[PDB]
RNA sequence: AGUGGUAAAGGAUGUGGCGCCGCGAAGACAGCCAGGAGGUUGGCUUAGAAGCAGCCAUCCUUUAAAGAGUGCGUAAUAGC
């Protein structure tokens, strides 16, 4: 999932990923996929 | 083979529904209706957690025995929680008396982790908190 | 802040209620089966923190406050220290030797270990399960004093 | 970052900077080891709570110091 925008985490441990000025979470339930890059 | 399983009963009926109960009868045990042996037992122990608690031989067998109340349950067994009748308390029936709780245990108080010369002070403290007599 | 007046101001408190504690490396026991060996303390001892299972480097170094002559017996690995001291150490010593041994790999190891005033050694405080009754030191006296009659009969 | 070389709302374990919080060398945190303690065993519901099913409980002893048990869950329970 994506979103040029948004994302507060989720999955209650949801990830805070860096990656290429890519605002990415990271989680473990594919729910999460927040891709805001 | 040979390996039996934990359980809790209850302290007075017999009657084995769900407790004696598809956990005995499957995971390791023998025959059923456990019940009509629980009352020949429990019958004097069930009032304050008793654990002895249901197993299942080679017959399988059976009732007779027991261990007792569990610590607060048996520290505070003296009381009522006659509560619980609605929601987390809260009203009517509350008190056990100052002294009951030592009275009551006294005796009621052998069985236990390590060991314990006063389980009415100490003992009451912590299982009335969980049912009420804080 | 914030280790020094909590718990460092109880550590030589309980331990310091006499003279004569000990120390074994007590954990690699269950809940359960932790609390037989412990909880029944009081019937082959008395409360005595037979080590409480302290840790490190606060019970050791605690020795300095209280100048115990430094338990110098055995502070790496497991730390419980057997507080001896508060209760009765003397015979005692069996009623934890054989519980923490007869039952699985090595129930608790021992450590260290004071003597009413020295340092009690790791090879001579096991084989001491049975704390002398003070008659040891007088089995050899009395019946040492009076058998020159004994070979005298 | 190529911002240099147009942009806001707003988003963020960016970068560097405060002026501040944790240091029990009674030697720290992520990494480690093991135990994860006995009353904890209904209150309803008990087909099951006997923390890991819903309407609150906020106590006790007891030591690794204590989970009125934050969490994977079904039939309670049992395991993490």
């Amino acid at each position: 999932m994506k979103v040029r925008a948004s994302v507060k985490r989720i999955c209650d441990k949801c990830k805070v990923i860096r990656r290429h000025g890519r605002v990415y979470v990271i989680c473990e339930n594919p729910k999460h996929k927040q891709r805001q890059g | 083979v040979v390996a039996v399983v934990k359980l809790q009963l209850p302290a007075g009926k017999a009657t084995p529904a769900p407790p004696v109960g598809p956990a005995l009868g499957q995971h390791g045990a023998n025959i059923m209706e456990f019940v009509k042996a629980f009352n020949a037992a429990t019958a004097n122990m069930g009032d304050a957690i008793v654990p002895v608690e249901i197993t299942i031989y080679a017959d399988r067998s059976f009732t007779f025995v027991t261990k007792t109340p569990p610590a607060s349950y048996l520290i505070r067994k003296a009381a009522g929680l006659e509560k619980g009748a609605h929601k987390p308390g809260r009203e009517k029936v509350g008190r056990i008396t100052w002294e009951q709780v030592l009275e009551i245990a006294k005796q009621k108080m052998p069985d236990l982790n390590t060991t314990d010369l006063e389980a009415a002070a100490r003992m009451i403290a912590g299982s009335a908190r969980s049912m009420g007599v804080e | 802040k914030r280790n020094v007046e909590l718990l460092a101001t109880l550590k030589e408190n309980l331990e310091r209620a006499q003279g004569s504690f000990f120390l074994v490396n007590y954990q690699g026991l269950p809940a359960k089966e932790t609390h037989a060996l412990r909880q029944a303390l009081k019937q082959n001892g008395a409360r005595l923190f037979v080590a409480k299972n302290t840790l490190i480097r606060l019970a050791l170094k605690e020795l300095g406050l209280p100048e115990l002559d430094g338990l110098q017996g055995p502070s790496a690995v497991v730390f419980y220290e057997d507080p001896v001291a508060a209760a009765k150490t003397l015979v005692q010593f069996a009623k934890s030797n054989p519980k923490g041994i007869p039952q699985v790999k090595s129930g608790l190891l021992q450590g260290q270990i004071l003597t009413a005033k020295d340092v009690e050694a790791l090879a001579e405080l096991p084989t001491m399960d049975e704390l002398r009754a003070e008659l040891v030191g007088v089995l050899q006296a009395p019946m040492a004093e009076l058998v020159g009659v004994l070979g005298g009969v």
